[PDB]
């Protein structure tokens, strides 16, 4: 056979830095529920900025390695952010069932991306308690994957509706979590980001660090 | 880097009623929280008052409790703090501190402060 | 209601030493404490927010540390601008920011 010696790599021309911090570095988060979406595009994106913070202990990825992230390039990113229970945490996964899940945020089974969560003690807790998040408890069904449900009906699941006024069977289907910092590590609030990367064929626009060389021919 | 400058300081009878201001323009200012903290002359640092990102959950200290009023206005980006029925002994050094996140008790602190504007509360020239 | 006391009220050391403070609490705080540099000539900064977290900026000579009830910060350099006061403060008990005595370090 015959060995190469030379090896090349061509990225795009783009160089300027895409806001990462943004999300991370977010004073305050949105409920669950209604759960914020920001998207990134046309930047290089270093995930050696997250990956060597200590705080940011729940990193797992599904589909991609985290360590390989430094070099891949996607054609966008999606980040989602919220505010979830330390208990619930767990319950993001694909395929996997539970009240957020089922009601919240839910993600498909043919799921690539990663997810990041880590303590929130120091800014979503206050001792007399925090109501600022919300959380969806009950729905007709599970919902569909990657749907953010607004919905503030009254509910009704019973044989004699109410016709939609809280009287007698119908409850608010929104309830307010209560953080306060006393409370142990199973209800203490945590901050979670979601990546999905829309990995395809397509002209990509984020791309990890790397340089060009000269496009050798022949 | 970020600039918190104080005034409305002075000399004023006991009884009589004063105003403090603090103006922020080193960080964006609509979405955290601030506090007021007392310095005495020969004592420890003392929390007063503090108000929320946005003017919804408000506490006071418990030695000074239905005579302080702190207010916030978030157009010009500067808090007001308000000194009614006045007493010998606050006559300490007040701060302008600035929270970290948005609520008002939080296990997060003061993190970045301003000059201190003296106030005395006696009778003289 | 919390009381916090500290063992040292005025430190001797040199320009090339080390020395430590500690912060006790009356009660269980969880480790939220926080320590704050407090100079005579100027606005008092933070250093260490949290039990062992050190604030972006200054420098990594300070670091807290200890949990629970009692706290502790250390710094190893004592470069000859760290004469200042030091204060330790909890954030966790209903009796909201109260703060621990003053600590004078000196040089000697």
């Amino acid at each position: 056979r015959v060995q190469p010696t030379e090896s090349i790599v061509r990225f795009p021309n783009i160089t300027n830095l895409c806001p990462f911090d943004e999300v991370f570095n977010a004073t305050r988060f949105a409920s669950v529920y209604a759960w914020n979406r920001k998207r990134i595009s046309n930047c290089v994106a270093d995930y050696s900025v997250l990956y060597n913070l200590a705080p940011f202990f729940t990193f797992k990825c599904y589909g991609v390695s985290p360590t390989k992230l430094n070099d891949l390039c996607f054609t966008n990113v999606y980040a989602d952010s919220f505010v979830i229970r330390g208990d619930e945490v767990r319950q993001i996964a694909p395929g996997q069932t539970g009240n957020i899940a089922d009601y919240n945020y839910k993600l498909p089974d043919d799921f690539t991306g990663c997810v990041i969560a880590w303590n929130s003690n120091k800014l979503d807790s206050k001792v007399s308690g925090n109501y600022n998040y919300l959380y969806r408890l009950f729905r007709k069904s599970n919902l569909k994957p990657f749907e953010r449900d607004i919905s503030t009906e009254i509910y009704q699941a019973g044989n004699k509706p109410c016709n939609g006024v809280a009287g007698f069977n119908c409850y608010f289907p929104l309830r307010s979590y209560s953080f306060r910092p006393t409370y142990g590590v199973g209800h203490q609030p945590y901050r979670v980001v979601v990546l999905s990367f829309e990995l395809l064929h397509a002209p990509a626009t984020v791309c990890g660090p790397k340089k060009s060389t000269n496009l050798v021919k022949n | 880097e970020v600039q918190l400058v104080e005034s409305g300081g002075g000399l004023v009878q006991p009884g009589r009623s004063l105003r403090l201001s603090c103006a922020a323009s080193g960080f964006t200012f609509d979405d955290y929280a601030m506090h007021w903290v007392r310095q005495a002359p020969g004592k420890g640092l003392e929390w007063v008052s503090g108000i929320s990102w946005n003017s919804d959950s408000i506490d006071y200290a418990d030695s000074v409790k239905g005579r302080f009023t702190i207010s916030r206005d978030n157009a010009k980006n500067s808090l007001y703090l308000q000194m009614n029925s006045l007493r010998a002994e606050d006559t300490a050094l007040y701060y302008c501190a600035k929270d970290r996140g948005y609520e008002i008790l939080t296990p997060a602190s003061f993190d970045y402060w301003g000059q201190g504007t003296l106030v005395t509360v006696s009778s003289a020239s | 209601d919390i009381q916090m006391t500290q063992s040292p009220s005025s430190l001797s050391a040199s320009v090339g030493d080390r020395v430590t403070i500690t912060c006790r609490a009356s009660q269980s705080i969880s480790s939220y404490l926080n320590w704050f540099q407090h100079k005579p000539g100027k606005a008092p900064k933070l250093l260490i927010y949290g039990a062992s977290s050190l604030q972006s900026g200054v420098p990594s000579r300070f670091s807290g540390s200890g949990s629970g009830t009692d706290f502790t910060l250390t710094i190893s350099s004592l470069q000859p601008e760290d004469f200042a006061t030091y204060y330790c403060q909890q954030s966790y008990s209903t009796p909201p920011y109260t703060f621990g005595q003053g600590t004078k370090l000196e040089i000697k």
